């Protein structure tokens, strides 16, 4: 029993002595501010705990308890968009029409005239438009009324209040030891199977007992007061035997392995349901069933307390050939020993993982009546696409902070990172090469087409009408996925997506999907995604693999992970950090990210969203107009920013100003920006010297003596008015224009 | 929708061998820990019946989808 | 009350905070009650 | 050692008779956790409410105002909602419960005990031996009421009777 | 140690602490006990206005077993801080006939269930005929 629960009671006493003394937790900060840098820097370094604390235990302790306080506010902001939906939404109107109602949980105070905010988003209600999807969500778990609505948010409140109790519990009361958080086995065993498999199966369960029955009920068309409770399915075995008449057997199907008996509820049907372009539940009951089973399976795989298990250490040092030296020796003992190491691998996942999800969501419509909101189906694509993009630049920012902290080359001697950091250069110039053809073949290709279509010569472009770059690959992918359904997925009846090809679906006269074709525009802006993400590879991994040194600096490790430079000689070696890179590849984020919505965006409204009528011919609401337009750069300023601007700069005096003022406030941010990144600090200084001199001249200079931002600061300013500028500019714009149209 | 089958001795003889099967195999590839008379426990006992009820339940499944039942 | 959390009340963010909070809010109140002041009446 | 309470329990060990109708139960251990004295300020407080809310019920039913209405007292916690003095009620506790802030943090500054106000008009409490008898019995009674309390608003509930009707009938 | 016959062929022993094995046992001793003796009362005698296993979901309608679970779920509180308690740190004749007693209501009570599936019949009822 190696494994065992281990804890220090008592370790740290509650006081609010340390309140009082901000800058406590670090030795620098601690004797107070003589400038005001001081400030600054209480804020930057405040949760780098291995920048205060020595021992890898105090770290983990404090990271345990604040991922309490992380959850507590997660379930705090859940509980209150329940409550908002309980009892500011038109929530209860919405589910009589689905396709009538457009969502609102929000509400304004009538102040500066800022009611005009309450715009008519019917069912006889006022309010800001949400789009969200808490309303198809509630409606695929069955919710059907505000009174649930109301528990619902009691229940995210008591979670929250627990888990901040238990943050408080674990560090103050009762904290683990180090040798409790370096259980890897057990950890994973528990979240395979007890977090992610229970999971799936108890939310299986309450879609097979309560979402099955009470969807089944809506989408026939009974009016959802006219349904019974949640619980009556869950007693009156009789009356769920109606609408699923398997389960006039039981669980004897289950238990003797007759599991054909249950195909009522767990189905494999596949594409989406008629009625609400949604999923079918019955395929998202058997999936998270499925799925539930495998994670249970899955968490069964490691060592513990019982023989049983594999150890994790002998399957990384076992994989060992000829090309890699000792192998995967060693990781074992960097990802139960650095938190970093491990938080650059959690984040680069789920941002891959929400990445996904921004693609699975929208091809894939999971939720009732969320196709056919087109302002949901954007802005969650759009959330999501910019979640998964910010995560992946913070794993290679972490990558860079273990690789200068938490490296030792003793302990990783001719391993996969030794061995990866003695031919970066190969790496490093590789990935120069392909990002420099890439940019050449992709975005040249539209730079040749704005000329030949300026110039006269629409023979001489590459366009689907003249020369032809097709997609044969991705056609061909298609073309197999909707053979699929009977031939190579044989007991499926409908293709996993629309999009692949095959039907259109309509829901209230609109589209929910249908096949989203590919064309000389789709191969051009799929090579510009390529080309934007090896970009951002190449800054990120350049910072990861020249972090500890470089044939520039030979000693950056020495430095930091975050320094500015290291003086203006060997020419120049500004922005030379680790830190640096993240800061430089954020922007090819924002880059890439940027283009993948417009891409999204402009593709959905021409080629897939808009209206069906007689003939079946459905009209979109660009009116396809992306084939033959986002060929050229002017095509994308004239057909998609210049056309689809038109909502957001003409909402003024309608509820829709508020996306205009967003519109010219980011764009005002933006601009900023290039204060703090086009300029240096030595400039600002001296402007500063000056003013204190009339500060001097009037007795009423600080005594915190003012200095310009640091030059890392600089840098980090400039780049979250940045980020937040273009993102909001967009956020604004998208918004608008997709409530006014779709 | 592939063919399943209710519950007979048939459906018990697959479980049975499948989980016999397991057993035997557990003796031989389990790692860490008289044939069966060395060194068995309830961990180990109780991971080669988990399997056999995984292998068991796979092949009584795949058995009735090609019609050997 | 303790004097520690006193202490923690009186530093610059939350003085800051509470401040420019109490202030926004009787701009707010002033302009609920004597609303479209664009001139001082007279 | 043991629970005086629950024998088969252990003594919680926040709880060695140090308040007056200590019997060592508690299991779910808020008092390793929490601080008895603001724990028993509150046990206090929510017993006196309930005290005050029993003998409410009561009189009532037996006797209300000429200047006010006849009727039961869920539907009096209505009627004064909508007619304004609940709120009279709720801002006048309110004022008072400023005092028992101030009175709490003299608590926690270790200066009063956790329900003494001084509140003693009529000397009913003598000396020491006394005083002690009629804590103890304060804190019985008002663990009592607590759960009188329940009965008396659950059971109109269920059955639209007030408790004294309700004992009269059925 | 009581009721120690030699009889643990599977080694649970090894595996789970004793004290939570005889706590569970005769915890399911008693439990059992008051059920299989339960099932042949409701057939000697009738409470009034008030049939193994179907009477459960009669009974749950009314309300009966809701209350019943709910003073069940509070005893169970205070016993579930009683075995932690437990675990965190001429009579014995009677003990041994409490536990012998209990695991035979165990195996009663399988028994009198399992005949209600067999004939839709209570233990004594189907005994009679
Ligand atoms: C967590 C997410 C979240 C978000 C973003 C919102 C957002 C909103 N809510 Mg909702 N709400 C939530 C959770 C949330 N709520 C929860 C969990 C509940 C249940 C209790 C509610 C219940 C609720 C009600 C009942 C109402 C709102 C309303 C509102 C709106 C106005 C709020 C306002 O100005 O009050 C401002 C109120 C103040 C008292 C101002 C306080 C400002 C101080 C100075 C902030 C300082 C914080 C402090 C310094 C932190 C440090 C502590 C200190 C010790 C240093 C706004 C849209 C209102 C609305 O929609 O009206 C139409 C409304 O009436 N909310
Ligand atoms: C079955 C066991 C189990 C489960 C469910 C979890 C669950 C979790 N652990 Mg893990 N953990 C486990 C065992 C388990 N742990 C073991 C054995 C160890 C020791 C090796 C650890 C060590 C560990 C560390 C070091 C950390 C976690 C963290 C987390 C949280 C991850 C963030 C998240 O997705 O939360 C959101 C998802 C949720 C579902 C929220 C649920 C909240 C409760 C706690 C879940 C369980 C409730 C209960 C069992 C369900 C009752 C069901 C009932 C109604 C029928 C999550 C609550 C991290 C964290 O965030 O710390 C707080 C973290 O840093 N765990
Ligand atoms: C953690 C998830 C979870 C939970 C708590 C439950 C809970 C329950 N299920 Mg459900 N169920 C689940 C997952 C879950 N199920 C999944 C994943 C499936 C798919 C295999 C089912 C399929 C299923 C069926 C088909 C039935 C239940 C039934 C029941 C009830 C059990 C009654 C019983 O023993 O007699 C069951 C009857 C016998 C003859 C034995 C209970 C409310 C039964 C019920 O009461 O229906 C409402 C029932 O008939 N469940
Ligand atoms: C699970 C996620 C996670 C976790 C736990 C951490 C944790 C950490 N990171 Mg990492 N990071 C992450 C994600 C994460 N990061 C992501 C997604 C990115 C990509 C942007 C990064 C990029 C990154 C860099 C580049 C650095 C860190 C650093 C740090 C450490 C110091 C934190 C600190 O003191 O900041 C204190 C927190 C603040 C000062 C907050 C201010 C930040 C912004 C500007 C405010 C937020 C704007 C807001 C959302 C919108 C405003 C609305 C507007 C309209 C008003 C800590 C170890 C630093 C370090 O040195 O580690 C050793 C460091 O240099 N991280
Ligand atoms: C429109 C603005 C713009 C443009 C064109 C570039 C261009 C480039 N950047 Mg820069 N960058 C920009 C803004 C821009 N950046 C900003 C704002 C930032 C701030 C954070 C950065 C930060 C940055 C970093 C950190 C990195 C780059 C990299 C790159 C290169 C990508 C490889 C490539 O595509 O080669 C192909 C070249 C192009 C697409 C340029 C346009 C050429 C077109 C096809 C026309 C060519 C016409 C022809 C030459 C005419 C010849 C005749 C004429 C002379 C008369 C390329 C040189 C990366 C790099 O150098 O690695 C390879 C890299 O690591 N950039
Ligand atoms: C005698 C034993 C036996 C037999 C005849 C089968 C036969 C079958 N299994 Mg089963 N299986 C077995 C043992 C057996 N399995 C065991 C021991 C396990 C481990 C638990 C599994 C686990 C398993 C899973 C998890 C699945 C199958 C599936 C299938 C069927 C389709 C596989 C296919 O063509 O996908 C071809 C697919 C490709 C991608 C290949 C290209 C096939 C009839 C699959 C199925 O569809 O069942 C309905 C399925 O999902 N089997
Ligand atoms: C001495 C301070 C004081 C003052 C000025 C008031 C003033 C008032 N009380 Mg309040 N009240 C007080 C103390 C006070 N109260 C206290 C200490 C309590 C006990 C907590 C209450 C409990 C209370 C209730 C329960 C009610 C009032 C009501 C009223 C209103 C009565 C209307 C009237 O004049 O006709 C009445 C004239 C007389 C009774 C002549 C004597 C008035 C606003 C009533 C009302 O109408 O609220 C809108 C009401 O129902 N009061
Ligand atoms: C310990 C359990 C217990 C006890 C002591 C009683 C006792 C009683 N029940 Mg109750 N009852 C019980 C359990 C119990 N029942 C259960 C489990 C249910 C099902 C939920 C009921 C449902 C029930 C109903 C529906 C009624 C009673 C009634 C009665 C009274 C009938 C008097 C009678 O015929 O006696 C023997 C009397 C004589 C031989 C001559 C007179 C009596 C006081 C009846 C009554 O009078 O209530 C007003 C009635 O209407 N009982
Ligand atoms: C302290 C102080 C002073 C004072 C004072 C004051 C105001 C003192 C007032 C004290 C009061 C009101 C005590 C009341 C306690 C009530 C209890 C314990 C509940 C019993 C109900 C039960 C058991 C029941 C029940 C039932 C249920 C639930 C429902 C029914 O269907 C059935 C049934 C009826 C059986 C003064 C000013 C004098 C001065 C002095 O110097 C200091
Ligand atoms: C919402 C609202 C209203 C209201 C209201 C109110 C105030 C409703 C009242 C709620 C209360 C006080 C519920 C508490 C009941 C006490 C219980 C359950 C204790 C049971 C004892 C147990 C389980 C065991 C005891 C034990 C046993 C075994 C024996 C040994 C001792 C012990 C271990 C203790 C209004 C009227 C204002 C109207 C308004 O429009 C809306
Ligand atoms: C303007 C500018 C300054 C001057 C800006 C300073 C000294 C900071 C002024 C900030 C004031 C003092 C407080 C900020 C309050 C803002 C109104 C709200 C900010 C939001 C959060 C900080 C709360 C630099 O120091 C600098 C340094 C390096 C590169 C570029 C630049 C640069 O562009």
């Amino acid at each position: 029993k190696k494994v065992s629960i281990t804890v220090d009671r008592d370790p740290v006493a509650t006081s609010f002595e340390k309140w009082a003394q901000p800058g406590h937790f670090s030795r620098t900060l601690a004797k107070g501010p003589k400038t005001t840098t001081w400030i600054w820097n209480l804020h930057a370094d405040v949760h780098d705990f291995d920048s205060h604390t020595n021992s890898l235990e105090d770290i983990s302790r404090k990271i345990f308890s604040a991922h309490f306080g992380q959850l507590s506010i997660i379930f705090l902001w859940l509980s209150g968009m329940y409550f908002h939906g309980a009892r500011f939404s038109n929530y209860s109107a919405w589910l009589s029409n689905p396709t009538a109602v457009k969502p609102s949980a929000q509400v304004v105070w009538p102040i500066v005239g800022q009611e005009v905010l309450n715009g008519d988003v019917g069912g006889g209600f006022q309010g800001v438009q949400v789009t969200s999807g808490f309303f198809q969500i509630w409606r695929s778990s069955g919710i059907t009324s505000e009174v649930e609505l109301y528990w619902c948010a009691l229940a995210g409140l008591i979670m929250s209040g627990l888990m901040i109790f238990a943050g408080w519990f674990h560090y103050h009361k009762a904290a683990p030891k180090l040798e409790w958080f370096q259980n890897a086995e057990s950890m994973l065993n528990h979240h395979l199977s007890g977090l992610l498999g229970l999971g799936c199966l108890s939310w299986a369960g309450h879609q097979i007992h309560v979402s099955l029955p009470v969807n089944k009920l809506l989408d026939a068309g009974v009016a959802p007061q006219e349904i019974p409770l949640p619980h009556e399915f869950l007693v009156n075995r009789d009356l769920m035997a109606q609408l699923y008449p398997s389960f006039s057997k039981g669980l004897v199907p289950f238990f003797t392995l007759n599991w054909s008996e249950y195909s009522d509820f767990l189905t494999f049907k596949g594409g989406l349901n008629p009625v609400t372009g949604g999923l079918w539940l019955s395929d998202t009951a058997h999936h998270h069933l499925a799925l539930a089973v495998l994670f249970i399976v899955a968490g069964h795989m490691y060592r513990t307390n019982w023989g049983i298990g594999h150890s994790m250490k002998e399957i990384l040092e076992a994989h060992k050939g000829p090309f890699t030296g000792e192998g995967h020796k060693g990781l074992y003992e960097i990802l139960t020993t650095s938190w970093h190491a491990q938080l650059a691998i959690n984040l680069a996942m789920l941002g891959s993982v929400s990445i996904i999800v921004a693609h699975h969501m929208y091809a894939m419509p999971p939720y009732p009546y969320i196709a056919t909101d087109y302002p949901t189906q954007l802005s969650i694509f759009t959330h999501h696409m910019w979640i998964g993009g910010f995560c992946v630049c913070g794993g290679a920012a972490h990558a860079g902070i273990f690789m200068v902290r938490d490296y030792n080359p003793a302990q990783n001697y001719n391993n996969l990172l030794d061995r990866v950091i003695r031919h970066r250069d190969a790496i490093i110039s590789h990935l120069n090469w392909i990002c420099i053809f890439l940019g050449f073949h992709s975005f040249g290709l539209y730079i040749h087409n704005d000329t030949m279509r300026a110039l006269g010569r629409t023979q001489d472009m590459f366009s689907d009408t003249a020369i032809q770059l097709k997609p044969v690959f991705a056609q061909w992918v298609q073309s197999i996925h909707t053979l699929a359904p009977g031939n190579t997925t044989p007991n499926a009846l409908a293709t996993a997506s629309y999009a692949f090809g095959g039907d259109v679906v309509a829901v209230g006269n609109k589209v929910a999907m249908m096949p989203i074709s590919l064309g000389t525009a789709d191969f051009m802006v799929h090579h510009i995604h390529a080309f934007t993400i090896h970009v951002t590879v190449l800054i990120l991994l350049k910072g990861v693999l020249f972090s500890r040194n470089s044939r520039l600096i030979p000693d950056k490790a020495n430095l930091g992970f975050r320094f500015p430079c290291d003086g203006p000689g060997r020419g120049g070696t500004c922005q030379s950090s680790a830190w640096d890179s993240v800061f430089l590849g954020l922007f090819w984020m924002y880059n890439c990210i940027s283009v993948v919505i417009f891409h999204f965006s402009w593709k959905m409204q021409s080629d897939v969203w808009g209206t069906v009528q007689s003939d079946g011919t459905v009209t979109h609401i660009t009116g396809g107009n992306f084939a033959q337009s986002a060929i050229t750069i002017n095509g994308w300023l004239r057909d998609f920013l210049w056309a689809q601007a038109s909502q957001v700069i003409q909402s003024y005096g309608s509820a829709l100003s508020a996306y205009g003022l967003i519109f010219l406030g980011a764009h005002f941010i933006w601009a900023f920006s290039l204060m703090f990144l086009f300029s240096g600090r030595g400039y600002w200084q001296e402007l500063i010297e000056s003013i204190v001199w009339a500060h001097n001249k009037l007795n009423v200079a600080p005594a915190i003596q003012p200095r310009a931002l640091s030059i890392t600061q600089g840098r980090a300013v400039g780049l979250a008015h940045y980020l937040l500028g273009g993102i909001g500019t967009t956020w604004a714009f998208f918004l608008a224009r997709i409530i006014s149209v779709g | 929708v592939p063919q399943t089958v209710a519950w007979s001795a048939k459906t018990g003889a697959v479980m049975v061998l499948s989980n016999i099967l397991c057993i035997v195999a557990g003796r031989y590839v389990i790692q860490v820990k008289s044939g069966s008379f060395a060194g068995f426990g309830l961990p180990e006992l109780l991971a080669s019946t988990s399997l056999g009820h995984i292998v068991g339940s796979g092949a009584i499944l795949g058995l009735s989808y090609v019609g050997v039942l | 009350m303790d004097s520690n959390f006193l202490k923690y009340l009186s530093t610059a963010p939350v003085l800051f905070t509470v401040w420019l909070s109490f202030t926004a809010s009787f701009i707010i109140e002033a302009n609920r009650f004597f609303p479209d002041m664009l001139y001082f009446p007279m | 050692d043991f629970s005086a309470a629950v024998p088969f329990l252990k003594r919680p060990s926040n709880l060695d008779g140090a308040y007056i109708g200590d019997v060592g139960f508690d299991p779910l251990g808020f008092s390793d956790v929490f601080d008895l004295r603001v724990l028993r300020e509150a046990e206090l407080k929510h017993g006196r409410f309930a005290m005050l809310a029993v003998l409410g019920f009561i009189v009532q039913e037996l006797y209300t105002f000429p200047f006010f209405p006849k009727m039961a007292p869920v539907d009096a916690h209505d009627y004064f909602v909508k007619q304004g003095g609940g709120s009279q009620i709720i801002f006048w506790i309110s004022f008072v419960e400023l005092f028992g802030v101030v009175a709490l943090f003299e608590t926690l500054q270790g200066k009063r005990e956790p329900g003494d106000f001084a509140f003693d008009p009529l000397g009913l409490a003598k000396d020491e031996a006394t005083l002690e008898r009629y804590r103890l019995a304060e804190v019985k009674h008002a663990r009592l009421a607590m759960i009188a309390i329940g009965g008396f608003i659950h059971q109109y509930w269920v059955t639209k009777q007030t408790v004294l009707e309700q004992l009269g009938n059925f | 140690v009581p009721g120690d016959a030699g009889f643990d062929p599977l080694t649970i022993s090894a595996w789970l602490d004793s004290r939570w094995l005889r706590e569970a046992e005769i915890k399911h001793c008693r439990v059992a006990m008051l059920a299989a003796a339960g099932c042949i009362a409701q057939d000697i005698f009738q409470f009034p206005g008030a049939k193994m296993t179907a009477l459960h979901d009669a009974a749950v309608k009314a309300g009966s077993m809701g209350q019943m679970l709910f003073w069940i779920g509070f005893v169970e509180a205070i016993s579930t801080a009683a075995t932690i308690q437990m675990l965190q740190g001429g009579r014995a004749r009677m003990e041994l006939s409490e536990i012998k007693n209990g695991r035979l209501a165990m195996i009663g009570f399988s028994g009198m269930v399992h005949h209600y599936f067999i004939t839709g019949k209570g233990p004594i009822e189907l005994l009679t005929s």
